[PDB]
């Protein structure tokens, strides 16, 4: 488990299973080092409405 | 695209640092640039290279 | 019920309910002392426009 991932149970549709969530840096950071802009995320894997 | 725009703009500055210190162009030249379009989105950072 | 959080009542579809709101802050406070920018809003539940 390298940092920025970790597992989490889950009750799956039958049985369960050790989901890896898995999180990194997905563009660089630096888009201005004065800048004050948010780490907007972008959330994947069939995202639901809740 | 956007996301993989400033990579490409960011790692090609990194890269062009990297290997010809003494040209300047992509640390400081405004570039115009365009990908022709077909590919599905999802797809296209396979493009990304290019 | 720490700073920043109170009950409120709501009259469920099926009977009535107690549920909690809550409130945090989500960026630093102070990017700028002096800076004149909103302290905009997110709010989030799932909420209609009404």
């Amino acid at each position: 488990t390298p940092p920025g991932v970790v597992m989490g149970l889950a009750w799956t549709a039958m049985g369960g299973s050790t989901l890896f969530v898995e999180t990194s840096l997905r563009r660089p950071q630096d888009k201005d080092a004065k800048g004050d802009k948010d780490g907007s995320l972008e959330v994947t894997g069939q995202l639901g409405e809740v | 695209m956007k996301e993989s725009a400033r990579i490409a703009y960011t790692f090609a500055r990194a890269f062009l640092m990297q290997h010809a210190p003494a040209n300047d162009y992509l640390v400081t030249s405004h570039i115009h640039l365009h990908v022709p379009e077909g590919a599905t989105p999802k797809d296209g950072p396979s493009a990304g290279c290019t």
